[PDB]
């Protein structure tokens, strides 16, 4: 019995979901992702400065993150250590992005998994209002909630429903649940989250001149020495105390209050291999001196975290749209791109399949935040102590979709709180008359070098050969590559294709149960493909 | 059924185009899509998933609506390099693009071609008027790597109130696109006094001297980036860095290397 969903909304790119079921359960998963553009084709013969220019293009929504990748690696190959305020600029800009990525996924993307909206015309207005000041610390009002409702009976009675049009929750849904106090809640936050994110993007322009895209890095540091006036600075803080208060007051409480209705969820989506390189340095050429840490969980293990080796990477192509079946570490990768139709020679994607030391693993937040928990990072302890508290559960159910989500929830978290420390640094070195932000470098001969993100979607990483102040290959492997690549020629199944096994299914016609998993991983195909 | 009716693709594309229309003020975006136009198809943010709104999208164009395109359209040895559904983007534009009352391309991608046309352009991507120019499609260029939300938005508004707006030779709003950065640029000054920046590290780089030696392409650039900034705060040139001529047509082997004039 096949299911398929062909286009999966609510992510960025293009992805289809094959499923196999039986007595209501998915019985086994294929992740096909449908766009290729080959950027490393284009980079190919080019001057290694253009390269983070076309990089950044890899991706619209982890924005400025390929560009950050891009000079971390050519700062190696050519040496450079870049001044303290470089550092802490780019530091800023990533905890901004973090900020904004996390927020939009919540709300804009993953919440309408989970939240009825067309539920929330039947709720008590007064009754929500008394739940929302139980749940968070600002006040709200009867009647802003009122206004909510009007609002999407206006959408309703309309007969324009929009992006609302043939949901999965219109006319009930056996796997939605929530009581429509809580749908009204959820809808009114998903209304003002479009206006946080506004703001969250605003502070990332002030250090990154733009966004989406920003334009403020050179290999050797930042350009941007506007933003180092007080005004500038002053202007940050401002607008990122109002997004880290939405942060801590109204998304944090509403993923609890959501989590607590689809506490099965954690039963659901487990997974066993986790990694990350840890981000936020203050030594570019040392992974320990991240403020979030580098570490490998093997087989859901929190007693020992190994160091993360980087020569331990290769990619596969067996089931991708690419030539032959060799694996090779990235200063080899090849990219050969050659479809074969749907399942053609069985491949089916247009993905690579990253294996760490020949295992498939997970990236991004849960395994950011496992990581940092085996490691006693005590931000990341007091966050998960909380979740787990008010959820009544022990560790154990954070392997799973539901401990995914919570795990995005910290890791936004954890970087907001550290912001203001790396803008502190900043602001005391400009009144002390430090200003730099750039330091001058040469070309070696010919060299290689590699730069590593913890991005919002896990673990980035950049790789280039240059030889005369020329690229000679230059790859990535993206956090969703990782994710959502397919099988290896081991025909091991990826997080993502491992998560969906045990997936119980109420409607075959309307799988929301597929959506949750999948949106759990908040999967990018334009990354992963690049 | 009030308000006007938009159609929303997306192809080879990054998604940095959808992202700067949620950067929209005044209107902001929950206003642009509770108010304003209805958005009856957006892949990015639609609640359903799958055939239910393949399904939307097949009543949406049978109206009275505008289409909106994102992102190149892969057209090298058939354009199986992007699917939705399974369908080639082609087949898609093909289908939608020439039953709007007006097309509007947004972003370098779907103007020009983009970045995956860059060479050597393996999908063979195109943008949408060279694609479905044939078929009667004559689009709106909003071009910019994004572009700014207001030179989007504002031609939605133009379109619903005033009808086609004037376009310059590569299809570009005249009244966004009419000038180039540099025209508008407070170093202008400086420009014109020889007073440049030969190293992002040196005193005339923390002074604000012209970044014209340093690669800056706003002389050959047109949009309107210095007096509209983005996200109401600031601009590439104000953040020290030079411009890479991201609103003209294949600017990514035309304009690069970027550190140099
Ligand atoms: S024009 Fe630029 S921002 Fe827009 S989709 Fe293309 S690469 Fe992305
Ligand atoms: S910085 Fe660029 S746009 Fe500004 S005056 Fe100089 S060359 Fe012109
Ligand atoms: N976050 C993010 Fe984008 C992905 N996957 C990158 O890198
Ligand atoms: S790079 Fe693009 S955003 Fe404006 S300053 Fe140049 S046209
Ligand atoms: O988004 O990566
Ligand atoms: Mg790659
Ligand atoms: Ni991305
Ligand atoms: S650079
Ligand atoms: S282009």
């Amino acid at each position: 019995n096949k299911i398929v969903v062909d286009p999966i909304t609510r992510i960025e790119g293009h992805l289809r979901i094959e499923v196999e079921v039986e007595g209501g359960k998915i019985k086994n998963a294929w992740s096909m992702s449908t766009l290729f553009r080959g950027l490393e084709m284009i980079l190919k013969g080019r001057d290694p400065r253009d390269a983070q220019h076309f990089t950044q293009r890899a991706c619209g929504v982890c924005t400025y993150v390929h560009a950050l990748a891009s000079v971390r690696a050519v700062d190696n190959c050519v040496g450079v250590k870049i001044p303290e305020n470089a550092t802490l600029m780019r530091n800023l800009t990533m905890g901004a992005q973090y900020m904004h990525d996390h927020l939009v996924h919540f709300y804009h993307l993953h919440a309408l998994d989970w939240v009825n909206v067309a539920n929330a015309l039947n709720a008590d207005p007064a009754k929500a209002a008394r739940l929302a000041n139980d749940l968070s610390p600002r006040k709200t009002t009867t009647e802003s909630l009122k206004a909510v409702q009007a609002k999407v009976k206006a959408l309703v009675e309309s007969g324009q429903l929009g992006i609302f049009t043939n949901a999965y929750f219109l006319g009930g849904h056996p796997a939605y649940v929530l009581p429509a106090e809580v749908d009204l809640i959820a809808t009114a936050h998903y209304l003002e989250a479009l206006r946080v994110q506004v703001k969250a993007a605003r502070a990332m322009a002030i250090f990154g001149a733009k966004n989406p895209h920003t334009q403020f890095t050179v290999v050797g540091g930042c350009t941007n020495y506007d933003s180092l006036r007080p005004e500038r600075i002053a202007e940050f803080r401002k607008l990122y105390k109002e997004v880290r208060e939405f942060i801590e007051q109204v998304y944090i409480t509403d993923l609890l209050a959501v989590a607590g209705f689809y506490k099965n969820w954690a039963g659901i989506g487990k997974t066993s291999n986790f990694l990350t390189c840890g981000e936020f340095p203050t030594d570019e050429y040392d992974l320990n001196s991240r403020y979030t840490p580098q570490g490998v969980i093997w087989g859901n293990d929190l007693s020992k975290v190994d160091d993360f080796n980087p020569d331990l990477i290769e990619e596969h192509v067996k089931y991708s749209w690419y030539e032959g079946a060799d694996a090779h570490h990235p200063y080899k990768g090849v990219t050969k791109p050659k479809w074969t139709e749907f399942h053609g020679e069985d491949r089916y994607s247009w993905m690579k399949a990253p294996r760490y030391k020949g295992e498939a693993f997970e990236v991004g937040p849960l395994a950011s935040v496992l990581v940092a928990y085996a490691k006693k990072h005590e931000p990341t302890v007091k966050a998960v102590d909380l979740v787990l508290k008010t959820l009544g559960v022990g560790p154990e159910a954070l392997f799973s979709t539901l401990g995914r989500t919570a795990a995005r929830g910290i890791q936004c978290l954890t970087a907001a709180q550290e912001v203001e420390v790396w803008l502190d640094k900043l602001e005391a070195n400009v009144k002390a008359g430090k200003d730099d932000l750039y330091t001058d470098w040469q070309y070696p001969t010919e060299s290689q070098g590699v730069g590593f993100v913890n991005a919002p979607r896990g673990m980035l990483s950049h790789w280039i050969v240059q030889r005369g102040g020329k690229i000679e290959n230059f790859q990535l492997v993206v956090p969703s590559t990782w994710n959502l690549g397919p099988r290896c020629a081991e025909g091991k199944l990826s997080a993502v294709e491992q998560a969906l096994i045990g997936t119980p299914i109420a409607d075959p016609k309307r799988p929301v149960e597929i959506l949750r998993t999948v949106h759990s991983y908040d999967p990018c195909i334009a990354c992963g493909v690049h | 059924k009030k308000r006007p009716s938009v159609v929303y693709l997306h192809n080879a594309e990054c998604t940095g185009c959808s992202e700067s229309v949620l950067r929209t003020v005044d209107p902001y975006v929950d206003e642009l899509i509770l108010d304003v136009i209805s958005m009856d198809y957006h892949e990015t943010l639609m609640a359903g998933a799958g055939h239910a709104v393949e399904e939307a999208l097949h009543e949406a164009i049978k109206g009275d609506f505008v289409c909106v395109i994102e992102g190149g359209i892969p057209m090298g040895d058939g354009g199986y390099w992007g699917k939705v559904g399974g369908r080639n983007m082609y087949d898609i534009c093909a289908e939608v693009a020439p039953k709007a009352k007006a097309v509007i391309a947004i972003g370098t991608c779907a103007t020009y071609g983009g970045v995956q046309a860059a060479k050597p352009n393996p999908t063979g991507t195109v943008g949408v008027n060279e694609a479905l120019g044939k078929l009667g499609v004559k689009a709106i260029n909003i071009a910019g790597c994004p572009p700014n939300p207001m030179n989007f938005v504002g031609t939605v508004v133009h379109l619903l109130t005033k009808g086609m707006p004037e376009l310059d030779k590569q299809g570009r709003p005249v009244m966004f696109f009419g000038e180039t950065v540099h025209d508008n640029c407070p170093r202008l000054k400086h420009f014109e006094a020889g007073e440049f920046a030969t190293s992002f590290g040196s005193p005339e780089a923390k002074k604000g001297y012209c970044l014209y030696e340093l690669g800056c392409k706003g002389p050959d650039t047109y949009n309107n980036c210095p007096k509209q900034l983005f996200n109401q705060v600031n601009w590439p040139v104000q953040a020290g860095h030079p411009c890479i001529a991201c609103s003209e047509p294949n600017f990514w082997d035309l304009y690069s290397p970027f550190y140099s004039a």
